[PDB]
Parts: C-alpha cells; sequence; structure tokens
C-alpha cells in the first residue's frame, strides 16, 4: 500500500458568499468574504476595505449570514458548510491579538438522505429564534438559538414542498414565518409557513401562497419598515407582504439572470442584484404609509450601475461603495458614481482582489536557474482572462534598474530638512562612493556635498538634529541637510581604516580593526564618548533602532573575522551581554537588529549562505530561541526595511528571502528575483513604502507586494487562456488563448475588446491550406459570434507580451507543451490543433505544429497532419507524446523538424491529459479514469498494465513516482493509482488499486511536476518521494507527495490526535471534513495524511495555541511521544512552508 | 447562429465552468457509448451458493444490489470484490424468488421481493436497513417492480395485476426521523394503496402476467409488458390508470421492458428480437430487431444514450446502435459473455439434466453505473429446473 501526504500552498482566492453587518463592532459596518474553506473579515472605510483576520475553516461554506440575538452588541456570524458543519462565531480582538472565537458548533449530517439539488441553503430569523436550513430535499432542519445550545443540533420537519430554491424569513411577522419559492411542474410559486419548534411543524403564514414568473429564483428578506420579501425572476420582480402584491418587470434584466443580492441600506431601500453576465443592477423600494402604522411596498424600481466581472455575491460597503465577489474572476471593490463613463456605466473599480480561479492550465519552470522553480498558471475567461504567477516566497515589482555593479551597501538620505520621505540614495562602492538623486519614478546620478566620493562608505542615514551621518575607510563625516554641507568630521586615533560602521538617530559605532568607537550625534558637532577593543576584528556591526523609540538602540551587534560568531555589546561602554557562536565555513557579513510586531530580534547572516536569527532581549542583551535556516552557497546580508506600515527584514543572498511575522511567529519565505548582495529602505515621493536591491550587475529598485506565503503576480489578457508551457531556450512561456469577433457584412471581422493576442509587440497569421477545403456553414452569416485562437509569447522575466500568432479560421487549438525534442537541446512551442465546427461532434482533422520563438519573433518551424483533434501533448524523455481522439502516440523528432509516429495505444475512449515520468505514462481518460502504460525501448511500443476501474471523468493527471500515480475526483475527493505488484491474477493485474481516499473539498483541474519551494531535482535527501502540484477550480493549489510507511504512521497518529485538539474557526471537527465524500456515502480518510491541519495551527491565535497543546502529544519525527508546546506547532509549520 | 455540438466546446467550457452547457453530455455519453462496450474488461465474482441472480441496480460506486430465486437479497462490492447479504424482511401475516429490483428516482429507497415472493419488501439506501414490513396485497407471485415515484411503487404479478403502495409525508417522514436518530432502524408496516388489473385485450386473457415494468420519469408513464403478447401503457404522475395498448410483433418470452428517455421509446424483449414500441404510434406499428440468438429467449433489455444492450439466455449480451439502426461490432457483431460462475450439480439436475455436465449463464439482469462504463451483469443457468449463479463487473 502507498501513502501520499497532501497540503494546500495556495489557500483558495475564489468568492463563494459575502455578507454585510456589524461584525467587529456595534458601530463599524464590516464586510466578510467566505473563499471555500477561508473566511476573511475586512473593516468598511471610505478608503476601502481593510483585512484584519482570516481564518481557515474545516470545511467548504455553503451559508454565512449576520445575525444579533437579544444582549448582543455585534451581528454574530453563521457559517454552514457542503460537510454538514455548524457553527456561530464572534469577532474577539484584545490589544494587537484578533480572532475569532466559536459561540456554538455541531454537525447536522444526517446517515440517510438525498442531498437537496437546489445546494446548501440557510436562514436567520429576525429575531434570532431559529437557523433555518435546507440540506436534504423535503426536510427543513431547524436549529434553536438558546443561549445554552453549545451543540447546534438540527430537527427535520417535513415540507410538502420538496425542491426549493431559495428561502428567506419574512420580516415584521409576530411568529417566525418563512417565505421561499419552489419550482412545481406547472411552474414556479411562492409560499409561506410558521415554523413551530415546540411541535416540529409548519403551520400556514400569514399570506396564501401566489403564482411568480416561472424563472423565479431569487429571495430577499425585506427589513422593517419595509417587511415582507422581494421575489426576483428571469424578466420581472414580484413583492410579497400580506395583502400586498407588487411587480414590474425591467426590460433591463432580461439578458440575464439574477444569481446573488445583498442589501443597501439598514432600512431596506435599495439592495444589490448581481448576476453571471457581470451586470450590477441596483434595486430600490418606494416606500407607502399605512393608514395602521405600518409601512409597506409601492413599487419597485430597478436601474443598470454598469458592468462588472461575474458575481458571485455582492456586499455594499458604505457611500455609494459596491464590493463585488467573484467565485470565476478576480473580485472587484466598486464605486458607484453620479456620472457616467464614456461606456455609459456608473461603476469604476477602486481595487481587485487576486482570484486565481478557475486555473485550466499551469507549468513550472525554472526560470532563473535556482532550482526551485516558478509555476505560471492560466486562470479566468474573456475580458476576465489573465496570467497568474505563483512562486514560494514575497514578490516585489521592478520599477527601475541601474546600471551599478560592484555595490558593497545601500542606505537612504533626507537631503530636504522640510520633507519626511526620503529624496537620495548612496552607493557604496570599493575606493569610491556616489550618490543618486531620487525624483519620483526617475533615479539618476548625482553628488551630495558634503559626503567623502573618494573613499568606500560602509553606513550612512539620517541622524537627529537635521542631519546626514556618513562613514567611509577614512573618517566620521557629519553633514547638515541644509546648506549640505560639512559640520563635524572624526578620525580614527589608531590612523587605521575604518572596515565596519552603523549609525542611528543619536548613535554612531565604528569598528577600525579590532577597536570600536561610540560617538554621540550633537547639533554640528561630533564627540568621543569610549571605546573598547575585540579579541578579533570585527566583520560587522548594527546598532539598528528597535520597537517605537526615537531613532535609539542601547545595543550593538557585533560579528568577528576570526570565531565566526555574533556578539551583543551594551552602548557606550561596549559590555559585553552575550556571545552566540555562528559556525560555518565563511565568517559573518551582516548583523541586524529588528522588531517584528513590536517583538525584538536578532539575526546574523554569514558568508557561505547561512543565516541564523534568534529571539532578541534587549533588556538584559541575551539571545534565545536560536534557528538555523540555509538559504544559499553566496554571501548573505541583513538590512531592515520599512514597508506596509509594518517592520521587516530582507536577506540578501543567491536566493534572497523576506523575514516577515504572521499571527505573532516568524515566517521565512524567498523572493522572486535572480539574487541580491545589498538592499535598504526606500520612502520617497515616488517609491514609498519600496525596496532597493544591489545585485552582482545591476541595481534594481521596486515595491514589495502584499506579504503572504505564497505570492500572485497578474498579467491580465483580457481574452480567455487555455493552455500554457515554457521555453527554457528562449525565456518564454507560450500560451493559448482566445478572443470574440463579429463578423460584419463585408464578411471580416472586429473584435469586441482589445487583447493581448491584438495589443502584442509583434503578431503573425498562419498561411497553412490544410484546413481550407472546408467552411463553416454560417462562414459568411452577419452578427455570429467567431472564436479566434492565438499563441501568446511572454517573457519568463516580465511576463509581458512579446508576441501573438493567430491560428487558421475555425482552427482551435487544444494542448501546449513546450520540450527539448530528439537530440535537440532547444526547446519548441509545440501546438495541438483541430478543425471545429458547431455540426460536427468530434473532428477528424487536425494537426500539431511546432513553433520556434528567438530574435523576438515566433516563426513556425513544422506542421504534422493527424488523423483527429490533438488533446494534449506531453515530453516523454525528449519525445513528443500526443493525445488525438480516442488514440495516444508517440510522436520522434526527425532531423527535418518533423514530427513522425513510432508507436501508439488504441484502448481508450478519448485521451484529454499527458504527463509522464520517467519511463511511465499516465493517461487521463474522458470517462475511464486514468491507465497505467509503460514505454518499452528495447521494443519501441506500449504496453498497457493496469487501469483504474473507478470510473471518472479527469481533468488532468500526473505521476507522483513509478508506482504511486495522482488523480482527483469530481466529487471533490483525491485518489492515487498504484500497480499491484501483489496480483495474481489478470483482473488484479489489469486493476490500478486505490491507496486511500482523500476528501480535499476542493475540484482539481490541473495537475503538474514539480514544486512552488527548492525541488530536489532526483536528490533523496528530501524526507518525501516526488512533487506534483494541483490548481483548483477556486484557485487553490496544492503539493501531494510520496510518504514511506513510516512517515505515513508516524503523521497518521498525529492527525489523529491533532483532530481532537485543534480548535479552528468554528471548532469543528476535522476528521469529518477529510473524510471521504460523495453524494451516496461518507467514509473515514485513509491512506494520506491532511498537512492542512497543521499548518491551520498557524491561523489561531496564541490564547487558542495553549489550549490546543494542552494534553497533546506530539511526535517531533524521532518517534518519540511528549506532550506539545505552543512552539512545536509552529516550528514544523515553518518546515511544511518549505516542502511545497 | 448554428448550435454547437462539439466536444471541443465541453473540453474548454469545463476547464472554466463558466456557465457551461448541460447539452453537452448528450454527445459526451454518446461517443463513449460507441467506443465503451468492445474495451471492456471482465470481472467475475464468486457468489457462493445462490440460487440464480434475476435483478440488480446500482446503489454506490462500489456495489450493486442483486436479488435472487431464493428470496436472498445481496449486495456486490465491485470496488473490493466482496459479497454482503441482506437480512430477508418477514410479511405482516405468515402466510419464485426475487425476479425485479428497482430505485425510487430519489435514490433513497429500494424495492425488492421479501420472504414470501408475493410481497414486497422496502429497503433504506445507503445503509441497507428494514423499512417496511412484507405486504399481502398480491394473492401470487411478484415478478415485476418499478417506481412511479419518490414515494410510490407498482408491483406486478402473476395473475396481471399491480398493486399501487404510496407512502404519505408522515409515514416517509417519521421513518427517516427513526432511521436518523435510533442506530437501531425500526420498521413501519404497510399495506397497498389499491390493486388494479391490466386492461383485458383481444389477446389471450389468461396470460396476462405483468413480467416486466418500467417509469419514464419524463412523461410519468408507467409501462408493462405481458406475456399475452401485448404492451400496456399506464399514467402513474398521480394515480394509476390505463392510457394505451399496443400489439407486440412477438408473444413468447416477453419478459424484460426497458425504456430509452433519449427516444420515447420502450424496449420489449421476446424469444429472438427486441421490439421498438412507440405509444404515439398505431398499435400495429411495432419494430423488432434480431438478437440472432434464436431459441434461447431475450431475458434482459437496457438503453445506454442510444445503444441497447441485450441479454440473452445463452450468457451474451448485444449492444444494438438506435442512431445506426444496426448492432456494433467488434474491432462479427460485438457482445459479452459470462463466466462459469457456480453451478450445483443437485438432485434436479440429476433427474431432468444428467446428459449436460455445464449449462452457459443466462444474462438475467445487467445494469451501467452513474458514468455509463461499468456495467454489472448476472445471471444463471437459462434452464429453470437449474440451480446457479453468476455475476461480473465489466469495465
Amino acid at each position: 500500500m502507498s501513502y501520499n501526504y497532501v497540503v494546500t500552498a495556495q489557500k483558495p482566492t475564489a468568492v463563494n458568499g459575502c455578507v454585510t453587518g456589524h461584525f467587529t463592532s456595534a458601530e463599524d459596518l464590516n464586510l466578510l468574504i467566505a473563499k471555500n474553506t477561508r473566511l476573511e473579515i475586512y473593516v468598511v472605510t471610505a478608503e476601502g476595505l481593510r483585512p484584519v483576520k482570516e481564518v481557515g475553516m474545516y470545511g467548504k461554506i455553503a451559508v454565512m449570514e449576520l445575525f444579533r440575538p437579544k444582549g448582543e452588541s455585534k451581528d454574530l456570524l453563521f457559517i454552514l458548510t457542503a460537510k454538514y458543519n455548524a457553527c456561530i462565531l464572534e469577532y474577539k480582538q484584545s490589544g494587537e491579538s484578533i480572532d475569532i472565537i466559536t459561540r456554538a458548533h455541531g454537525n447536522v449530517q444526517d446517515r440517510i438522505g438525498r442531498p437537496s439539488e437546489t445546494g446548501i441553503i440557510g436562514i436567520i430569523d429576525p429575531e434570532c429564534r431559529m437557523i433555518g436550513l435546507r440540506l436534504y430535499d423535503g426536510l427543513f432542519k431547524v436549529i434553536p438559538l438558546d443561549r445554552d445550545n453549545k451543540e447546534l443540533k438540527a430537527f427535520n420537519i417535513r415540507l410538502e414542498e420538496l425542491h426549493v430554491i431559495d428561502v428567506k424569513f419574512l420580516y415584521g411577522c409576530q411568529a417566525p414565518t418563512i417565505c421561499f419559492v419552489y419550482q412545481d411542474p406547472q411552474g414556479r410559486h411562492v409560499k409561506t409557513y410558521e415554523v413551530s419548534l415546540r411541535e416540529k411543524e409548519f403551520n400556514k403564514g400569514p399570506w396564501k401562497q401566489e403564482n411568480v414568473e416561472a424563472e423565479a429564483s431569487m429571495v430577499i428578506a425585506v427589513p422593517e419598515p419595509f417587511g415582507g420579501a422581494i421575489i426576483i425572476g428571469q424578466e420581472s420582480i414580484t413583492y410579497h407582504n400580506g395583502d400586498k402584491y407588487l411587480a414590474i418587470a425591467p426590460p433591463i434584466i432580461k439578458q440575464s439572470t439574477i444569481v446573488c443580492h445583498n442589501r443597501v441600506d439598514p432600512n431596506g431601500s435599495r439592495y444589490l442584484l448581481g448576476d453571471m453576465e457581470g451586470r450590477l443592477f441596483m434595486l430600490l423600494l418606494e416606500k407607502e404609509e399605512q393608514m395602521d402604522g405600518t409601512v409597506t411596498l409601492k413599487d419597485l424600481r430597478v436601474e443598470l450601475l454598469g458592468e462588472t466581472s461575474i458575481a458571485e455575491c455582492l456586499t455594499y460597503l458604505d457611500n455609494g461603495v459596491v464590493f463585488v465577489g467573484s467565485r470565476l474572476g478576480d473580485s472587484q471593490l466598486v464605486k458607484l458614481n453620479v456620472d457616467s463613463n464614456e461606456q455609459g456605466s456608473y461603476v469604476v473599480a477602486m481595487e481587485t482582489f487576486t482570484n486565481l480561479g478557475p486555473i485550466v492550465d499551469m507549468c513550472v519552470v525554472d526560470l532563473e536557474r535556482q532550482g526551485q522553480g516558478q509555476l505560471v498558471t492560466c486562470s479566468g475567461a474573456f475580458k476576465e482572462g489573465s496570467l497568474r504567477i505563483i512562486r514560494n516566497g514575497i514578490g516585489i515589482h521592478e520599477h527601475a534598474s541601474i546600471d551599478l555593479p560592484g555595490i558593497k551597501g545601500l542606505w537612504p538620505l533626507r537631503s530636504d530638512p522640510n520633507r519626511e520621505t526620503d529624496d537620495t540614495l548612496v552607493l557604496s562602492f570599493v575606493g569610491q562612493t556616489r550618490v543618486l538623486m531620487l525624483n519620483g519614478e526617475e533615479v539618476e546620478e548625482t553628488e551630495l556635498m558634503g559626503f567623502v566620493d573618494d573613499q568606500q562608505t560602509f553606513f550612512c542615514g539620517n541622524v537627529a538634529h537635521q542631519q546626514l551621518i556618513q562613514i567611509t575607510s577614512a573618517s566620521v563625516r557629519l553633514v547638515s541637510q541644509e546648506p549640505k554641507a560639512l559640520v563635524s568630521e572624526w578620525k580614527e586615533p589608531q590612523a587605521k581604516n575604518i572596515s565596519v560602521a552603523s549609525c542611528n538617530s543619536s548613535q554612531v559605532v565604528v569598528a577600525v580593526g579590532r577597536a570600536l568607537y561610540y560617538l554621540q550625534i550633537h547639533p554640528q558637532e561630533l564627540r568621543q564618548i569610549s571605546h573598547t577593543e575585540m579579541e578579533h576584528e570585527v566583520a560587522c556591526l548594527d546598532i539598528t533602532p528597535l520597537g517605537d523609540s526615537n531613532g535609539l538602540s542601547p545595543l550593538c551587534a557585533i560579528g568577528l573575522w576570526t570565531d565566526i560568531s555574533a556578539r551583543i555589546l551594551k552602548l557606550p561602554s561596549f559590555e559585553l551581554l552575550h556571545k552566540e557562536m555562528l559556525g560555518g565555513e565563511i565568517i559573518p557579513r551582516s548583523i541586524l537588529m529588528t522588531t517584528f510586531e513590536s517583538s525584538h530580534y536578532l539575526l546574523c547572516a554569514l558568508g557561505d549562505g547561512a543565516l541564523f536569527y534568534f529571539g532578541l532581549n534587549i533588556e538584559t542583551g541575551l539571545l534565545s530561541d536560536r534557528k538555523k535556516v540555509t538559504l544559499g552557497t553566496q554571501p548573505t546580508v541583513l538590512r531592515t526595511f520599512r514597508s506596509l506600515s509594518t517592520t521587516n527584514v530582507f536577506a540578501c543572498s543567491d536566493r534572497p528571502t523576506v523575514i516577515y511575522s504572521s499571527n505573532h511567529k516568524l515566517v521565512f519565505s524567498n523572493v522572486n528575483l535572480k539574487e541580491v548582495n545589498y538592499m535598504c529602505p526606500l520612502n520617497s515621493d515616488g517609491y514609498p513604502d519600496s525596496l532597493a536591491l544591489a545585485n552582482n550587475s545591476t541595481l534594481t529598485i521596486g515595491t514589495i507586494d502584499e506579504i503572504q506565503k505564497l505570492h500572485i503576480r497578474t498579467v491580465p489578457l483580457y481574452e480567455s487562456p487555455r493552455k500554457i508551457c515554457y521555453q527554457e531556450v528562449s525565456q518564454c512561456f507560450g500560451v493559448l488563448s482566445s478572443r470574440i469577433e463579429v463578423q460584419d457584412t463585408s464578411g471580416g471581422t472586429t473584435a469586441l475588446r482589445p487583447s493581448a493576442s491584438t495589443q502584442a509587440l509583434s503578431s503573425s497569421v498562419s498561411s497553412s491550406k490544410l484546413f481550407s477545403s472546408s467552411t463553416a456553414p454560417h462562414e459568411t452569416s452577419f452578427g455570429e459570434e467567431v472564436e479566434v485562437h492565438n499563441l501568446l509569447i511572454i517573457d519568463q522575466h516580465t511576463f509581458e507580451v512579446l508576441h501573438a500568432h493567430q491560428f487558421l479560421q475555425n482552427e482551435y487549438a487544444l494542448s501546449l507543451v513546450s520540450c527539448k525534442l530528439g537530440k535537440d537541446p532547444n526547446t519548441y512551442f509545440i501546438v495541438g490543433t483541430a478543425m471545429v465546427y458547431p455540426e460536427e461532434a468530434e473532428p477528424k482533422q487536425g494537426r500539431i505544429v511546432v513553433f520556434q520563438y528567438s530574435d523576438g519573433k515566433l516563426q513556425t518551424v513544422a506542421e504534422k497532419e493527424v488523423k483527429g483533434a490533438v488533446y494534449s501533448m506531453v515530453e516523454f524523455n525528449g519525445k513528443l507524446l500526443a493525445s488525438i481522439n480516442s488514440t495516444v502516440r508517440l510522436y520522434e523528432w526527425t532531423t527535418e523538424k518533423e514530427l513522425r509516429t513510432e508507436c501508439n495505444h488504441y484502448n481508450n475512449i478519448m485521451a484529454l491529459y499527458l504527463k509522464t515520468k520517467g519511463d511511465f505514462i499516465l493517461v487521463g481518460d474522458l470517462m475511464r479514469s486514468v491507465l497505467l502504460l509503460a514505454y518499452k525501448p528495447m521494443e519501441g511500443n506500449f504496453e498497457e498494465i493496469a487501469r483504474d476501474f473507478n470510473p471518472n471523468w479527469m481533468s488532468a493527471v500526473e505521476i507522483l513516482d513509478d508506482d504511486n500515480f495522482l488523480g482527483a475526483e469530481n466529487a471533490f475527493n483525491l485518489f492515487v493509482c498504484q500497480k499491484d505488484s501483489a496480483a495474481t491474477t489478470d483482473e488484479e493485474r489489469q486493476h490500478l488499486q486505490e491507496v486511500g481516499l482523500f476528501h480535499l473539498g476542493e475540484f482539481v483541474n490541473v495537475f503538474c511536476h514539480g514544486s512552488l519551494v527548492m525541488q530536489n531535482l532526483g536528490e533523496t535527501s528530501t524526507p518525501t518521494q516526488g512533487s506534483v502540484l494541483f490548481g483548483t477550480v477556486n484557485g487553490m493549489i496544492g503539493l501531494v507527495t510520496s510518504l514511506s510507511e513510516s512517515w505515513y504512521n508516524l503523521l497518521l497518529d498525529m492527525q489523529n490526535r491533532l483532530n481532537k485538539v485543534i480548535k479552528s474557526v468554528g471548532k469543528i471537527e476535522h476528521s469529518f471534513w477529510r473524510s471521504f465524500h460523495t453524494e451516496r456515502k461518507t467514509e473515514p480518510a485513509t491512506g494520506f495524511i491532511d498537512g492542512d491541519l497543521i499548518e491551520s495551527f498557524l491561523d489561531i491565535s496564541r490564547p487558542k495555541m495553549q489550549e490546543v497543546v494542552a494534553n497533546l502529544q506530539y511526535d517531533d519525527g524521532s518517534g518519540m511521544k511528549r506532550e506539545a508546546t505552543a512552539d512545536d506547532l509552529i516550528k514544523v509549520v515553518e518546515e511544511l512552508t518549505r516542502i511545497h | 447562429p448554428p448550435v454547437k455540438r462539439s466536444l471541443v466546446y465541453y473540453l474548454k467550457n469545463r476547464e472554466v465552468r463558466l456557465q457551461n452547457e448541460t447539452s453537452y453530455s448528450r454527445v459526451l455519453h454518446g461517443y463513449a457509448a460507441q467506443q465503451l462496450p468492445s474495451l471492456l474488461k471482465e470481472r467475475e465474482f464468486h457468489l457462493g451458493t445462490l440460487n440464480k441472480v434475476f435483478a440488480s441496480q446500482w446503489l454506490n460506486h462500489r456495489q450493486v444490489v442483486c436479488g435472487t430465486k431464493c428470496n436472498t437479497l445481496f449486495v456486490v462490492d465491485v470496488q473490493t470484490s466482496q459479497i454482503t447479504k441482506i437480512p430477508i424482511l418477514k410479511d405482516r401475516e405468515p402466510g419464485c424468488g426475487i425476479h425485479a429490483i428497482e430505485l425510487n428516482p430519489s435514490r433513497t429507497l429500494l424495492a425488492t421481493g421479501g420472504d414470501n415472493p408475493n410481497s414486497l419488501a422496502i429497503y433504506r439506501l445507503p445503509t441497507l436497513d428494514p423499512v417496511c414490513v412484507g405486504d399481502d396485497g398480491h394473492k401470487d407471485w411478484i415478478f415485476s417492480i418499478a417506481w412511479i415515484s419518490d414515494t410510490m411503487a407498482v408491483s406486478g404479478s402473476r395473475d396481471g395485476s399491480m398493486g399501487l403502495w404510496e407512502v404519505t409525508d408522515d409515514v416517509l417522514t417519521k421513518s427517516d426521523a427513526r432511521h436518523n436518530v435510533s442506530r437501531v432502524p425500526v420498521y413501519a408496516h404497510i399495506t397497498h394503496k389499491a390493486l388494479k388489473d391490466i386492461p383485458k385485450e383481444d389477446t389471450n386473457p389468461d396470460n396476462c402476467k405483468v413480467r416486466a415494468l418500467a417509469f419514464n420519469n419524463k412523461n410519468k408513464e408507467l409501462g408493462a409488458v405481458s406475456l399475452d403478447g401485448y404492451f400496456h401503457l399506464w399514467k402513474a404522475e398521480n394515480t394509476l390508470s390505463k392510457l394505451l395498448s399496443t400489439k407486440l410483433p412477438y408473444c413468447r418470452e416477453n419478459v424484460c421492458l426497458a425504456y430509452g428517455s433519449e427516444w420515447s421509446v420502450y424496449a420489449v424483449g421476446s424469444q429472438a428480437h427486441v421490439s421498438f414500441l412507440d405509444p404515439r404510434q398505431p398499435s400495429y406499428n411495432v419494430k423488432s430487431v434480431c438478437s440472432r440468438e434464436r431459441g434461447s429467449g431475450i431475458r434482459s433489455v437496457s438503453f445506454y444514450e442510444h445503444i441497447i444492450t441485450v441479454g440473452t439466455g445463452q450468457g451474451s449480451l448485444l449492444f444494438y446502435d438506435i442512431r445506426a439502426q444496426r448492432f456494433l461490432e467488434e474491432r462479427e457483431n460485438l457482445k459479452l459473455t459470462t463466466g462459469k460462475g457456480w453451478l450445483n450439480h443437485d438432485e434436479t439436475w440429476r433427474n431432468y439434466f444428467s446428459d449436460i455436465d455445464f449449462f452457459p449463464n443466462a444474462v438475467y439482469t445487467h445494469c451501467y453505473d452513474s458514468s455509463g462504463t461499468k456495467l454489472f451483469v448476472a445471471g444463471g443457468p437459462l434452464p429453470s429446473g437449474l440451480h446457479g449463479n453468476y455475476a461480473g463487473l465489466w469495465s
């Protein structure tokens, strides 16, 4: 039996629901976004949405609603997951620590019952007497909201109407009253009933059922004074409340189906209506005061606001700002204007939230030649299409680059005394110094008066009294900001060259040979107070300020040239408080004191690429909690920077990394840059919150992006992407995409919108006549939409669109692979295309076209006609393996650069995906799951060994190892096939065995061999075997690896113990979430280790960590069981983030 | 704007699920339905000493329920190749075998024959827990079962009667509540709502036995095959009432009925030919296709998209292509064959069939899974005087 490890590298990004209300405080408006298993809390402000906390839930969110029981100061948040896990959450904050506390929880799953065909729907009574849930057809679950109902048990009340599309509680009723829209064979009707919790029965509501539009689906609960409910269909909207009936049919909504809604005003006067077409509508309620003192609806009005991304849920903020939650594309925060734009829209986007989903394809390439690999995924469709670059690490956006080789250090200066932002940058060089002027986005060489240009600068920066300090090999120079002139100079009493320096607002420390001098900074004067002598010469020293001090630090950290160690000295006397041995082969190059979230830490880097970090106690000058991480083989330099309103550290090396704090714990993540030697913070007017990164040959100027474990960069296409591959030789990615053009009366076509295929720097059109023999029956029709495919070439470093090649009319590109062919070291773009017409169920003719990108142009190399559509292509040991309809064919690469078939396999229905490892081929079928083929180079043909007999509509395939083959099910479960070497019969030998059942909660759309973090590249030092990344419809990216028997048993006991102790948001039992889940049956998970369970420990705040670890036995990998501490689960998580 | 039926558009839309249309499912399944039958491999199971298997239905992705001549109900776990038996339920009073099994449209209630062949037994899915006591509505053995709704089921008999059983909202609510609350299941007592006979036509009124039933979910019709050579169509949308009758081209061995939902055609087996019936056509306008297995009889029939699967007494399964109007050819009609299974050389065999040591295992039941790629086949020896069983999963 094989065992596998499954971990999520990038959390789901698609939005599945969103609500507005008073969640974090009684006065502020809050916006809550549910992204499958992730709940994100945002505060509504005039400027936008401010995230406060994010928690991972053990389940897929289907219902999320706010409610306020009597006696509560703020609304409570209820979630019902697709795994029947119910929970009530409340926002709690203490000082700087933010977390979500579960008020109640429990599972409501039944052993028998048909899950509802309309999906999971849940509602909360306005008076908070009960929560109504629709999980099964014909059954309505009620959860009483008693204050002592710790377990959210639900009871089933029989409803006569089995199939209900939407349900809401009515406002203004004395008894709990539910209104719902249900579909009968005679059309859709709306009925209401009262809920009796003691009788477990439904009674006739305040008004009788009324016939409504056959497309009626969405129900809006209408708060008082209005009360009642609004029913939304395809063409009309109808309002029901007691004796009142009102209906309107706006033509502006007839072209799109409304899928979601949200309250705009607290009194229910306005609501948002969203749709699948991205048309945002405003629903307005006209009020009429009644003679009995009540208020009822007078009329309905709907206005078109404009176009947005596809809306899955809407949430109103304030001041006319609308949040558009998107499941199939990026979510948008947009503002409603009074005046329309040139397109007639009133909606202008202010901010965009990245969504990787739907992920259609992806590939991993080592474009930086570092051995890690960069994953680029195709996401979205039509105007929302884009490329997403995902890497383990923190990304930075490059805006400028200057040819400044040989930089030995960087420091910002404020030469203008009237500005708080940076306006000057100092470059240190051996034997000389240079200064760059900062003018907005532009950077130019200049000279700053008072500074030494003929000596190497070791440290400089801003100091108190409106002065700048520069320390060079020859002397210490104090230069005022105005008139930018030297005011005071200090010289070494030993007449020796300074080798190290550091400065802060009032303290200066200089290292010359073994001597350390402490100087005070005074207005227009430097003063020497004291000095000491070290046993060995100092290689690095730092007095960077910590915490909230005014640029002051009582301690100085140093490193030495001889004993390879770090020391803490107390100023001014330089008293030694702590000595820590670093070890390694090369002396320390930089030592740094920094602060993370007001917590003090010390870091020191060696010239051999090793990084040592420890907790720093300033009051005592002692180090603790020592940990070591290896970054690379080149010297590493440590410097602190301030960005994004927080303080962090950048480690410059051949594998640069950013040190940052998340959930009050340090996380070490790489950077998506080729290499950096030295750096400094930038806070200029044009570069606020930016970094200056100096590499071996050039200086890179740029800005830090959102700090997350996995960074995502977006390259919009404005057209539908299809497939992606990497061409190593040309340093480019190939992408298949398509745009929609409308055919005119002239016979030509016009694009509806510009896209990457039309905005490329250069382009070409295929001249082949292979498909000219046949045309569409509507080839000359007018007004018909025509889909045009193109191959886009994007640079691996800038990801800009370099070239676009257009394919022939009616030619669809189904697959794309780029690899080395035959014995030719050059990698080529291989595109599988087919001739497709609407009347042809299955293409009978297609071709494989090989392109080479060189010298800025994409040139077609060769084309090979094939008997059928090409669905997939993979690199197989330098050969081109392609799937053509029902047959898999292996093509050899000839000296003429043309493909020739060598062997094939016919025992398939339709091979949609191909991935290979070693000599094994894994083929994904349209309906027959995956099959195991093996290639025999000595025979020159394929032999079928076994195939999976568990039917599944595959979306992609990949091989974990020679024996372990990975697939995904349409039921949100993962599976791994193993060759049954123990089989004795033909039935057993031909059947791939399942080695476990694991419920992921996500639908995997693509598989790809590789990793987002440093790969083993065939080495066996990695504790896991194999590395396959996978993408999902919701933008989730995970890693699957194989486990040995020992790892599986060790981690399985860990998982079973963690399932009962870890208190995640909602306090949902983890063992149920991961249990194998289908519409027919649920089974306990086996054969897989859930890495998300351990990593979820990083989301819970410290107050919960103590309760989770208490009475928990944790295995650190030695096999010994000991009681866990908070740092044990955090430490393992830090290691886990380095394997995926 | 032309209609797009190509699977290429399906593949590119499925990757994004951006309002992907369901109209492509017909082509997806039909394309595979033509190529799948020739690529299937045989997986035979050992059923032990069970008499025969006459009926089977898919209950899960891993298990198929099977009924037997000895009234034993069991499920074959095709994923693990294991046999699990289900307890046989008794009637309300202590007053053959299981010839038919059917699942309700909701896949929550399993209807099989009980300990007494004249009684219907109800089992809960997926747990297999008992639901109701065996009824006594019929005066003779039940040969056919069909679920007309989520709560209603109709069962036929040798005397030509069809019992109408209905579960009310209160009965179903209490039954479900008991099974989910109490770990130990509790069955309810039931009786038939009404009993109606098939119409008496100018054909043999005595051979009025209803051997097969099939329900059309789209038009809410209950079709019935009698052995008098006539097909009967009843309405079963809310109450049981006769609609129409048509004449079959053959009046011998009309033991199996299936309905093609994509073609609106009723398939009726016979001694050699499969009849294609259309309620909208004259009673004489019935087409027949010969299975080529003359003299052995057609024992089962089912629709997989536009491909009709026909089981015969020789233990083989034939595939008929409606669109091509011909039988599928092997990559020479393409056909699957059953294995040896288990044959009981008992006293009855010794008395009547002692001159033959082995008989082919006739295909009495077969069913496709939800994906359409797994075909479960089960049966036993063709002769009524012999005991023996076969089952296997083709994939």
